[PDB]
Parts: structure tokens; C-alpha cells; sequence
């Protein structure tokens, strides 16, 4: 009642205090500042009675046990002094609970994320139920950051040494079973005996009197913890391309704490929120986090959704197999499809069969689930069977006429309350429409190649389309495990219009007698995920290649490619790896390491000139590219909201996200100064470097697109 | 109405049938190797639900049954009700009475429907030849019964001093009937002896049954009841039945061995359904319910008859006891009978009904009616071929057989079909059916 | 509207039953060691004929349903009839469903003989844990199927080669349910954490059910539908029941180390059915048949219903979904309910089940109903014991439970008794008798 905060005391009638642990608004269990205050006195109360034995958490919430500790409350700090001071208060108040020489145990069920394990590790012994919501983890180097006290000390000497670096580098999660077996948890249990199977592990007299032994005992030491530590750094920063901060500090903390004691550990953890909280990646990728968080909140629209539980697809092959398995393994949603061959139909279901039973064959599943999770999965070459299907979706070749007439046949031979989806390539979503008896329902997607993989999918409405069916599609890619983006229905949308050229431009790169090798290496090293080429022939040369004509007739000849080079391996059966052949060596016949491109390539191409170009400005010039596409398009409203398109650019192209994405670099990059040496590369090239005129305005007046706060 | 009973509700409703669906059947190597029984049904049931506009809440029991059994799982009709996707509301329910198991299914849902506990339900079968349960001998079990319950270690040791021999070898199945020792075969090399049926006599019946049937597919008449199965594997799919072999000339097969009698074995292996996979089902339904949710129904159901011979000699004259009885339960003839069907498990048996019901004396001394029950024109008898071509799933062959020919009456607009079987046992079956 | 059922035939004459019967219990390896299920309904139908008088010409149908199905003789209602006295042209088949098999095998000959088809018949099951049909790994049986289909003598090898250690060992048999993987003490040790069952109260109901039945015994009141059966080595007969401990404290219960779970559960081997081997049978009859012949009949039976539950949590709450519609169908209510008898497959489930019936907020929600079934008195609550004494043989529970039930209300004014039982996959039974 804003004075009693969550942490309250109950003494039952045995001499033990049980404490909940209720947050009286947010559903999670978050931590505030002041929770670490008044459980002070709570303490302090408890200390005072020796009648006691024993103390046991409960979170006393159906959702999680404790959230994590509230992000909000770090972004009000100013400078290192502030985020030691909580660094201390936070240690100082684990090492008062561990202080006590009674029995502490935490009762865990829901969650226990972030500072969360902090108070599991600051209890002797520790109990978790079996409901499959439970889960353990330190999911704070994903916020730029490191946890709070004693986690990267206490953990690692608690249950070893490459275990702790894997769970805070990676910052995976634990299962309860997974967590028994490691020596995490002392024990597992049914959520309805929970606090009751605590009270005699309370009731139990050895605080610590036996410790349990580490199999891996064999590197304890200074024999060869300086040895793990290097090849794990050496791993790292090959694998992070060591343009990541809070990971080589995280080495040195450990390093330090493990050494030199658990005194220096704590002063270390200290330093490291000092500066740590306040390095450029931890307010990108705290902003990120608050986008996510956003988007996934947000209805998408107004109205009120519609029932959706029958789905159908209307195309097989491979992308109509992947739709399936994300509608059915994922959603738990009945799915049938339909096809004019038998042929493609069994492909889909091979498809939809490979992607699991991997889980099988590494135990994370039994046939038991994977036959019921296939049930949902039908197949026909006919028409009967759809009558009451919710939604269905489209997903064959974009033919104009030919997908006029399915949906003509399907207004046919389906219910008025059914609506039409489209995985719609280029054509138009209202030239698709075209002549629909309730056009009102007719909506497109979009997904990528694989559906799997690339988690966020394009919600097209066209003029005409009722609010009730944005928001069922909506409710449905959130469903799936996808990030719905809402976008104004333009050629070329919004995603592969900013990818174009980039392609574009990495190909008039490579003709220009540059080793496409070095060129990949920088700009992967500038932090976007894979490189340029590679993308581009596993992503569908053909597929994403097809647009550019669209585009090219939609707004201008900027998106134009060097003419007869591309064009010129696509007639040569040389089709990416769905072909076989393309670029990288596809034999795989070098022992499976990093397999060169194929040396005829090269030949094949104009290939004059050196590398003249410096390999920060190949990175600098692609990106500069999609920068001003991206704020080209958003000055139309090709996009809802600058979250959306930023969100949208870094979590579905692979934008650095330690950059956090366009508009956080054109904040970041002295605005409207870049223009200037932009201009300069205008000068240097051609015309295709003009600046965007609202981006003129903005730069040269002084603004930015996000004036939110500051 | 000294003989008619109606098959009619306490509310006055007929007992309409709806869908029905099979999976093709195969060989026992071909397709279906190591698919086990239940799955089968599984694909049929769910794939059946996913065709009509039935919700799947109006289902209310489901029944199956198989021959062959597996220990684990003998309660198959809920695992059906469990894989697929069903209400877990259903009071799923598994019977067993040899071939004529799918009949003795649909017998029970009509009769339990009509009782009025029930408002729809499925009836069907499944069956695999591919999946044997091979056991252990009987000796190889006592023992570990015994080394279960044995408690101190010197005990076990002086237990399995008796093993010996050759009890490590597994047991074959065996299709012998259990209280005779009669191979459900040569109980038919007896029965053609007896009655005389010739090698030639047979061996056209096999031939005019393999066409009608590849000219059945040709013409794709049956394509409205046969699912395209798909196999985990997924390689390729199972859309026809391979068993067919539509293509032989009747000089090609007499030229074969005797299976049985090896010696005046007047049937072979030709002339003989060959042990298959697959699985069928149907969905009743009362007229009511089926009229108030909107749907059409696919015929109706007239009248049934179960009978029980003695096996020590012909006990495969089944059809032959269980006709006269459901004709005389329907208050109809065998003259007003358009279209007729027989199980045909082998060449002669059939023969010999036909041969039987044509007979005056039998039905005059072995059932004490005045009359013989009529003879049968060829031309409304197997008009789509038989089971010496498709194949014989033990317990799959009941369903099949009201499907196609609801659907071949469909074709001919109107008429009473009926169809009939014989199973191990000496046990037959028949039923009247009525296409409106 | 009125939501009754009444059980009558087309003439209005109730169903009856006539007599029943059976089989003394014993526990697995015992006396009954090596005798096949069938054996074991041979005796007790052909016993149940030679006492009951009637000639056999009047039994039209029998069926017995069996779980750990023996490969050898699927359709065991045949064998009954073949191998023991009975009328050839009897028309048996048999049914299968869970630990209730004989409950539906009285439903449905009742539904059949009030349909009309019949007018007396048998309903029974048997089972034995003594000899089990343990079989060969999954993988050896196509292997053995591929050979027996291999044609080229060099391939049979290339086919052998494929092998491993671990093929060899018989594949022990499965208790657990087949698309769950939990056994059935695992779903009653999480419905007794959930719901709160304290080891002392399940040890108190164990005892109490075991002193009931030693009574019982010494006062011989289960004396007339008890066999002494007699065993082919014929060393000495056995008489009574060996299961029963009715010299037994409760300090003794509380000595024993939980089963299932180990660490917290409160299940044991005291307070469980252990496994047994027996058989029991009912003879049903409409009541113009039974007065034609002149027979008195045995009670009458008034309501019946089968329900079923999710698998995944609280599968053993049968009993609970069932009562309520067998009341409703009868148009009782709990209170007038002069003895109730549920089946005690563990002391947990049992004590869960009668909490819930008491349950306003259960009946109120998870069935639909305004009221709470009723309060389940101790004093009418399994009179003689429960199947914590007795034993589990599966199949014959549900008519041995009927058995004792109608003598129970015969040793008393009529009343209306009630029985219920759980079984595996969620599958629950009810059914009301009147006893007049």
C-alpha cells in the first residue's frame, strides 16, 4: 500500500518465517530502490527474535518470482558514482542476507531472471517446481551490462568455472531439470508441495558443513585457468569481432575475483557499472529493449479482434511448408493445406518432418509430442475441407491474374467471415484486391526465406481493410513468435527497398577490382551479421532480384545494378546454394572449414582496378546508403512509426544492434555533420548519394527525428 | 411383423450413415513397413474429421478394433481419440470379432445410438500385417515371472538352471484356429472338395475380380473414398493400391502350385486375398442429428444379422446362415435386391455360398425354412470387384465394403445394397443397406 | 427436460440378472500359475451354467473382455464357447476397454437384448498377470519379417548382418500409458499432493478395507458366488481368497518406504492393489424371459454412464464425472442411495474422489451442475471391503462388484445400490442397480 512494498513477514506457528514477495502493481516481481531499503528493517526485525530456525521466500504470484531488477531505475543514473553506489548497496545487501547463521531458503517458481538469482545466490539452499514456466538465467550482458554482486564470483565458485562464464557471456537458461543436474537447485518439486517441501529443508540442521564436490576438478588452480581464460577471450572476440564491450571485462572480473579474493571481486563489479552503465552500446541496446518491449505491447490497431482457430494455406513447395510448421509446432493452430499435386504437398510435410525431430534426436523432445504436435498438420488437392477455415494465406507464384483468380475461386468456396492473406512478393496488395466481393478482408503478409530464422514478418493493408482484420493478423504473427511491423502499402515496402542497395552497391564494389574477401571481412566486422554475398545467394538471388525492376519503375534508376553482370550469373545456373553453385565453395570439401569462393568468379567479372577504397569507407558508403533510403522512405510515412521502422531495420536486415539501429546512428553521428563528408562521396561517385530532402532540413537547421526527450 | 424389427430411434428417426473414408491398402513389405496399427487409424480418423463440416465436438464415441494385436496400447480406440486432434470428451471403445470386427463396430454404435445415450459416433477399423508381435516361448516366461519375484541372488541362478533348449527362439504367430488347428485355408481346400468346385471353375472368379477393379481405378470411380497416404519418411506417397494386378491373363496364374493340399489342392495362392495393411471408418450419425447441423446423408442403414457355426467342418459357410435372416429382419427379398457383395476371402467359399443359397435342400434341412433363399445374378454381384484383388485387412474389410457400396448404389440411383462376410470361427455377419 | 433413460425394451419389461459368479482371487505366481485368461473363463462360465440350471439352448451371446491380450486366441469369447459345453450357434465376441471392460461388456449386451436382437446372454472378463505376452524388440520383427519375405538365400545374411546386442533381450511389458508415459501411481501420487492426502488417513482406509473383508469372509456371507476352483495338477484346491491380510496393524502400514515417488509420495505397496488373477461373469436376461423359464431374478439394473477425462492431470477422477449423469439418467438422487460401492484402485484416488463429489465449487464449475453431488456416508461405503483386499484381475472387477453389490441390497430392504470404477486413460463408469 506504497509503504508496504512487497517483502512481508508471516511467522507461522513452527519457529520459521515465511516471506512474499507482492508487488502491488506491475504483474512481474521487479526490484526497486526502495525494496532495498525496507527489507533492511525487515531483516532487522528478524534478527532481533532468536525464536526463529529457518526463512523462506515465495513470490506469492502466479506469473514469476522475481522479474529482474527495473532497467528505469539505471537509466536515471549521471555518472560512474551513482552506479557504484548501487553496485555497493546491491552487494552489501547480499552479503547481510548470506550473514544470517540460520537456514535461508528461496522457494522459485514462475521466473527468476537478472538480480533475481542474485537473491538465489545469496540463499543456502534453493528449491524449484517442475511447471515448465520455470527457468533460470542472467539475462543482463544482453542489456550491455553485467549482473549485479557476487554473481560473477559466488556463481562460479558454486557450481564451476565454464558452466558460470558460458551462463554469463552467453546468457542462456536453465531448465529445472537441466538445473538439478548441474548442482544449481538442491531439489525439485510439484508446485503444490512447494513451500511445504522447503520447511524441512529450513528444518535441516547443516547450513553448509558438506559441500558438494566438482567432477571438474581438474583445472582448479592457477595450472590452467590462465589458459581457459585466454582461449576463451581468443573464442570470444573471433566470434564477437571484439566490437562489444562488457565481455572482455567480464574476463577480467572473474579473473580478478577467482585470484586475488572476493574483496577484489566486489571492488572489480563495482568499477564495472562504473563504466559500463554509461558506454554508448548499453543506451542502444537498453532503447531496443524498451522498442521490443513496446511493439510487442502495442494491438497493432483499435478494434476488437475476431475468433481465429482454423488457418489455411494455399501453396506447397517449401515457403508453404514453413508457414505450416510456424502455424502449427509453434501457435498450436490447425493447418491444412491445399496443392495441385501430391508432389508438393508431401515436400511441405518433409519440410515441416526435417525441422523437427531434431529436437528428438538430441532428446529435447520424445515422439510422444512430436506425433501430436504433426497432427495438426493436413494436406489435400481439393477444395472440401475449408468451409470454416479462420484465415488462410496465399503463398504461390505472383502472377497477378493467377492470384486474382484463386481468390476469386476461394470467395467461391469458403465462408464471408473467412479473410484472405497474401505472401505477396512486389504486386500491388489493391491491385490484388482488384475485384473482390468483400475486398474490406483482404490483408497481406510478407515473410522471409527461411520463417524460421528471421523473426519479424510486414503487415500490408491496402486502402479498404477493416480494422478488425488488422488486428486478428496481428494477434496472429504475435502468436508465431514474430514481430508484426505495420507499413503503408508502397512498391517495394519497406524492408527489401532499404536491402536493395546494399546488394546494389556491394556489386558495383566487387566490379570495380576489389577481392570480395576483404570488402566481406570489413563490412561483417562493422558489426552487421554476415556478409554481402553470401546473403545474397542464400537469401534467393531470383527471389530478391525480381523486385528491382519493380522498384526501378516505382521511384527511380538509383536502384539500377551494373547491367549483364548479374543478370549474366543468373542465366549460368550459378543460383546460390539452393542450386548448388554460387560464390563460397559449396562442395564443403575442405574438411568443412571456411571453404573460399569458387575461383571462376572473378573471370566472369569486369573486375578493373585495385582496392583504391579504404575498408572502413566500403562500410561507411553501404550504410550511408540504406541511412538515406531508410529516411527516404519514412518521410512519406511508409512507416507508422520511427520505433517501428528502427526495430524493424535492426532486428529484421541484421543492423548492428550495438548501434541500435538507423536513427540511433544519425543521432549518434553528429546528425546533419555526416551530410556533409556525405555530400563529399556524392562528389567523389555520382548522383546516387544526394541527400534526402527532409534529412537536409534536419541536418542543416540542427534537429533529430527523436525528440521524445532530449 | 412376425420377422421385420425396425431399426428405428425411441424418437422415430432412422439411423442414417454419413462419410465414410479408407486408406488404400499394400502389401505387407511394400508401403506401411513398421507404420504400426494405431497411426493408421489415426490418419484416417483425423483426415476424416478435416473433410466434412462436422465439428469435432459432435462425435461422441468413437470404436475400433484389430485383429492383430499389440500388448501395448489394447485399448487402441482411445489412443485414436488421444494422437488426434478430438475432443478428449469421447468414450473411445475397441472390440474384436476376428474378420468381421468393422461390422460388429458398426453394429454397436447403431444399437447404442438408437439407445439413445449417444447422438453420433465413428465406427471403423485398422489393421497391419507388418508389425507381428513375435513372443517368446511359453517356457520364457514363467522364468521371468519367477526371477521378478525372485528375492535372494542364489535363487536366480538356480532358476535359470532350467533354462535349456530351445526356448530362446521366438514364436512364430499362428493363424491356425486355436481349439483346431485348422490354417483358415485348408478349411477351404475341404469345403471346395465337398462341393465340388474346380480349378477352373475358380481361377475366373479370381480373373473377372482383378478386372472390375483396375478398371474401377481407370475410370477413378473409387477416388471420393481413398485418402493419399503420407509416410513419415515422406519420400514419395501411397495413392493406389499395389496389390491390384489388373493386368494378368487367367492362362497366366493356372499355372501355380497348391498351398494347402499340395497334392489335390484345387486353390492356391492366387486365388487367395493376400494378408494387407489399412484402416477404414464411418461416421453414423441419426437422421435428426444429421438433418439439424445441415448434411446430407450418404444412404441408410435397414437391418444386421450375426450367426455362429460349428467349426469342425466348412465353417466358413457364414454368409450363407446370416442372408435369409437379415433379409427376413428387413421384410425383403432376395429378388428386390439391387446389387449384392460378398467378403470373397478366397476363391470357392464363395463360390460355394452362391452355390448354397441356390440350394433348396439346405435351407430346407439346415434351417428349417420353406424356401431356398435365391440365387444371385452375376451382373449384381461384385460390381466393383472384391477382396481377391484390393486385399484383405482383417479388420478393415467391414467398412470398406459399406462405402463403396453406398456409393455404387449412389451411381445407379436407388436399390437396396447388402453386404455380407465370414470370419475364423465359424462366425458370419450380414447387413441391409438402403441408399434412399 | 426431463434428462431419464429408462432400460426397457420395446415391450416395457425391464432388464434383469439373473445370477452371477465367480472366481476366487490370487495374487501373480501363485496358484494360478501358467493358467491362460481363457482357462480361467472356461471354468467360471461353464460353472456359472452348471449351477444357474438353465439349459444352455437359452444363451444367445456372451462377452468377455480382456486386457493383457494373449496373441494367440484374439476373439477369446469364441474359445469360451467352443471349448466348454455351450450351444455352437451362441454368436460371442469380445470388447476391451481399460480397467472397466466388464462394465461396458453389461452395458452394451444390455443395450443389445433391450434393442431386441436377443433375449439372455453373458457378460463377464478375466485376466492374468501370471503368464504375459512378453515380446522381442521392435526392431527384431521386421527383420523377421524381411527374412520370411527374403527370396535370394545369399541376401538372408546381407539382412542378418544388420544386428545388435541389445536386440536380442525380450522387450518387458508396459504398464504405463502409451501417449503419456506416467504409470498409474504416478497420476495418484500427484492427485494426493494436490488435493491433500495425508499417508495416515490412506493407511487408515487400507486397514479398514482389509479388516471389512477378513469379516467378511469369517462370517461367509461371499460364500454363494464364490467357485472353489479346482487346477489341473489337482495337488489341492484352493478355496478363498490369499490376497486378504486381515491380521495386519497399522504400525505396520506405516513402515513401508513410498514407491513411486521416493522422496515425498504417500503411496506404498500397503495401501495399492497388487497384482492378481481371476474372472468373473453375469448372466443377464429380460425379465419376460426370466419369468417364462421361471427364474427369480437377482435385482434388476436402472442406469448407466461412461465419461471421459483429460490424461495429463488427474486422469483417476472417473467415479467423479460419472455419478452425477448415472443419477441424472436414473432420476435418483444421493441421498436416496441405500449402499454405494466405488472401485479402490488406490487409497489416494479413492479418498480424492469421494472429497470431490462433497465439492460444491467442483460440480459448480468443472461439470456444469448447480449442486454438489451428495456426501458419501463411511457407514453404506463399501460394506465388504473394497479392492484393497480382494485384488485387481482388470476385467472382472466390475462384475464382481455387482455381484456383492446385489447380495448386499438382497441381505437388506431393496434400496439402489451404485457402482463406479476409474480406469487408465481417463475413462470413468457408473451404473445403478435396484435390487427391488
Amino acid at each position: 500500500m506504497e509503504m508496504t512494498s512487497a517483502f512481508t513477514l508471516n511467522v507461522r506457528l513452527d519457529n520459521i518465517a515465511v516471506i512474499t514477495i507482492d508487488v502491488p502493481g506491475e504483474k512481474m516481481n521487479t526490484l526497486k530502490a526502495e525494496f532495498a531499503s525496507q527489507v533492511r528493517a525487515i531483516i532487522k526485525q528478524l534478527r532481533e527474535n532468536k525464536e526463529l530456525r529457518g526463512v523462506v521466500f515465495v513470490s506469492a504470484k502466479p506469473d514469476n518470482f522475481i522479474a529482474g531488477a527495473d532497467i528505469n531505475m539505471i537509466g536515471n543514473c549521471k555518472t560512474a558514482q551513482e552506479a557504484e553506489a548501487l553496485a555497493r548497496q546491491g552487494q552489501q545487501l547480499m552479503a547481510e542476507i548470506h550473514a544470517l547463521p540460520i537456514q535461508v531458503i528461496a522457494a522459485i517458481h514462475g521466473a527468476c531472471l537478472g538480480g533475481g538469482l542474485e537473491l538465489a545466490l545469496a540463499c543456502h539452499g534453493r528449491v524449484c517446481t517442475d511447471d515448465p514456466k520455470t527457468v533460470l538465467g542472467l539475462p543482463e550482458v544482453q542489456l550491455g551490462l553485467l549482473p549485479g554482486s557476487g554473481g560473477t564470483q559466488r556463481l562460479p565458485r558454486l557450481i564451476g568455472v565454464s558452466t558460470a562464464l558460458e551462463m554469463i557471456l552467453t546468457g542462456k537458461q536453465l531448465r529445472a531439470k537441466q538445473a538439478l543436474k548441474l548442482g544449481l537447485v538442491d531439489d525439485v518439486v510439484p508446485h503444490s508441495i512447494l513451500l511445504e517441501a522447503a520447511v524441512e529443508l529450513a528444518k535441516k540442521e547443516r547450513p553448509s558443513s558438506r559441500p558438494l564436490p566438482v567432477r571438474e576438478r581438474i583445472l582448479a588452480g592457477p595450472l590452467g585457468r590462465a589458459l581457459l581464460f585466454k582461449m576463451v577471450g581468443k573464442k570470444t572476440e573471433h566470434k564477437t569481432q571484439g566490437n562489444y564491450p562488457a565481455t572482455e571485462r567480464i574476463l577480467e572480473v572473474v579473473e580478478t575475483g577467482l585470484a586475488q579474493g572476493t574483496s577484489s571481486g566486489y571492488d572489480a563489479e563495482a568499477r564495472a557499472f562504473g563504466e559500463l552503465a554509461m558506454t554508448p552500446q548499453s543506451q542502444a541496446l537498453r532503447s531496443i529493449f524498451f522498442a521490443s518491449t513496446d511493439v510487442k505491447k502495442d494491438p497493432g490497431s483499435d478494434a476488437p479482434p475476431a475468433p481465429l482457430n482454423s488457418v489455411g494455406i494455399l501453396g506447397g513447395g517449401l515457403m508453404g511448408g514453413g508457414i505450416a510448421y510456424v502455424t502449427a509446432c509453434k501457435a498450436g493452430i490447425p493447418v491444412r493445406i491445399k496443392d495441385i499435386n501430391p508432389q508438393g504437398i508431401n515436400h511441405a510435410l518433409k519440410y515441416s518432418w526435417d525441422q523437427l525431430e531434431g529436437k528428438v534426436r538430441r532428446r529435447h523432445l520424445k515422439a510422444s509430442e512430436r506425433d501430436k504436435q504433426l497432427a495438426l498438420i493436413s494436406g489435400t488437392t481439393d477444395y472440401r475441407g475449408f468451409a470454416h477455415r479462420d484465415l488462410i494465406i496465399e503463398a504461390v507464384f505472383e502472377n497477378l491474374e493467377l492470384k486474382q483468380q484463386m481468390v476469386a475461386e476461394v470467395e467461391q468456396n469458403c465462408a464471408a467471415h473467412t479473410i484472405f492473406a497474401s505472401n505477396t512478393s512486389s504486386l500491388p496488395i489493391g491491385d490484388i484486391a482488384a475485384h473482390a466481393t468483400r475486398p474490406e478482408q483482404v490483408i497481406g503478409l510478407h515473410f522471409f526465406s527461411p520463417v524460421e530464422k528471421m523473426p519479424l514478418v510486414e503487415i500490408i493493408p491496402h486502402a479498404g481493410t477493416s480494422a478488425q482484420t488488422i488486428a486478428t493478423t496481428v494477434k496472429l504473427a504475435k502468436k508465431q513468435g514474430k514481430t508484426p511491423i505495420v507499413v503503408r502499402d508502397k512498391a517495394g515496402f519497406y524492408v527489401n527497398r532499404i536491402l536493395a542497395p546494399y546488394i546494389n552497391e556491394a556489386i558495383r564494389m566487387l566490379t570495380q577490382g576489389e577481392r570480395v574477401e576483404h570488402i566481406d571481412a570489413a563490412l561483417v566486422k562493422f558489426g552487421f551479421p554476415v556478409g554481402p554475398i553470401q546473403l545474397l545467394d542464400e537469401v534467393g538471388i531470383d527471389t530478391g532480384t525480381k523486385i528491382i525492376p519493380v522498384l526501378e519503375a516505382a521511384y527511380g534508376e538509383r536502384f539500377s545494378a551494373p547491367a549483364n553482370v548479374v543478370s549474366s550469373i543468373l542465366n549460368d545456373d550459378r543460383k546460390g546454394r539452393k542450386n548448388g553453385r554460387g560464390f563460397y565453395l559449396y562442395g564443403q570439401k575442405g574438411r568443412k572449414s571456411k571453404k573460399q569462393v569458387d575461383p571462376a568468379i572473378y573471370p566472369l567479372i569486369g573486375t578493373q582496378g585495385q582496392g583504391r577504397i579504404s575498408a572502413p569507407q566500403v562500410a561507411e558508403r553501404c550504410v550511408m546508403l540504406m541511412l538515406n533510403e531508410a529516411v527516404r522512405c519514412v518521410d512519406e510515412q511508409v512507416i507508422r512509426s520511427v520505433r517501428d521502422g528502427d526495430i524493424g531495420a535492426v532486428f529484421g536486415i541484421g543492423f548492428p544492434p550495438f548501434l541500435g539501429g538507423p536513427f540511433r546512428y544519425i543521432d549518434s553521428l553528429g546528425a546533419g555533420e555526416v551530410v556533409a563528408i556525405m555530400q563529399r562521396l556524392a562528389t567523389q561517385y555520382g548522383s546516387r548519394f544526394t541527400p534526402c530532402e527532409r534529412l537536409v532540413e534536419m541536418g542543416a537547421r540542427g534537429e533529430s527525428f527523436w525528440k521524445t526527450t532530449a | 411383423m412376425g420377422q421385420v424389427l425396425p431399426l428405428v430411434t425411441r424418437q422415430g428417426d432412422r439411423i442414417a450413415i454419413v462419410s465414410g473414408l479408407r486408406t488404400p491398402f499394400a502389401r505387407q513389405a511394400t508401403a506401411f513397413h513398421g507404420i504400426p496399427a494405431v497411426d493408421l487409424g489415426k490418419m484416417v480418423v483425423g483426415e476424416l474429421l478435416a473433410r466434412s463440416e462436422i465439428p469435432a465436438e459432435v462425435i461422441e464415441q468413437l470404436v475400433f478394433g484389430q485383429v492383430v494385436q499389440m500388448p501395448e496400447a489394447p485399448n487402441i480406440a482411445r489412443e485414436i481419440v488421444l494422437g488426434t486432434g478430438m475432443n478428449v470428451h469421447t468414450d473411445a471403445y475397441s472390440v474384436s470379432r476376428a474378420c468381421a470386427t468393422s461390422f460388429q463396430a458398426v453394429a454397436n454404435v447403431a444399437e447404442s445410438l438408437m439407445a439413445g445415450t449417444i447422438r453420433a459416433g465413428i465406427a471403423g477399423g485398422a489393421d497391419s500385417s507388418s508389425v507381428l508381435p513375435i513372443g517368446v516361448s511359453k517356457k520364457l516366461a514363467r522364468v521371468l515371472v519367477d526371477v521378478n519375484k525372485a528375492r535372494t541372488m542364489s535363487q536366480r541362478l538356480k532358476l535359470f538352471s532350467r533354462l535349456r533348449l530351445r526356448d530362446l527362439m521366438p514364436v512364430p504367430p499362428a493363424v491356425a484356429e486355436y481349439s483346431t488347428g485348422l490354417r483358415m485355408g485348408d478349411t477351404a481346400e475341404q469345403m471346395a472338395k465337398t462341393y465340388g468346385i474346380t480349378r477352373e471353375q475358380q481361377d475366373a472368379l479370381a480373373h473377372r475380380s482383378h478386372q472390375r477393379a483396375a478398371q474401377a481405378w481407370s475410370d477413378g470411380k473409387l477416388k471420393e473414398e481413398v485418402m493419399t497416404a503420407f509416410i513419415p519418411p515422406y519420400k514419395q506417397p501411397l495413392v493406389e493400391d499395389n496389390n491390384i494386378r489388373g493386368n494378368s491373363s487367367l492362362a497366366d496364374y493356372a499355372k501355380l502350385r497348391p498351398a494347402f493340399d499340395r497334392k489335390h489342392g484345387t486353390v492356391t495362392a492366387a486365388n487367395s486375398t493376400p494378408l494387407t495393411d489399412g484402416a477404414a471408418a464411418v461416421i453414423l450419425m441419426t437422421e435428426s442429428r444429421a438433418k439439424e447441423l445441415g448434411l446430407v446423408p450418404l444412404g441408410y442403414l435397414r437391418s444386421y444379422a450375426f450367426t455362429a457355426i460349428d467349426v469342425w467342418q466348412d465353417m466358413l459357410l457364414g454368409p450363407a446362415w446370416s442372408t435369409p435372416l437379415a433379409l427376413e429382419r428387413a421384410g425383403l427379398t432376395m429378388s428386390d435386391l439391387t446389387l449384392i457383395d460378398m467378403h470373397e476371402a478366397f476363391a470357392a467359399q464363395t463360390l460355394a455360398n452362391i452355390q448354397l443359397l441356390g440350394s433348396e435342400r439346405f435351407a430346407r434341412e439346415a434351417l428349417g425354412r420353406a424356401h431356398a433363399t435365391g440365387e444371385v445374378d452375376d451382373s449384381k454381384f461384385n460390381v466393383l470387384g472384391g477382396s481377391i484383388a484390393y486385399g484383405h485387412p482383417f479388420a478393415a474389410t467391414g467398412a470398406r465394403m459399406i462405402t463403396q457400396t453406398l456409393h455404387e448404389l449412389r451411381r445407379r440411383g436407388g436399390g437396396f445394397g447388402l453386404v455380407t462376410a465370414c470370419a475364423a470361427g465359424g462366425l458370419g455377419a450380414a447387413m441391409v443397406l438402403e441408399a434412399e
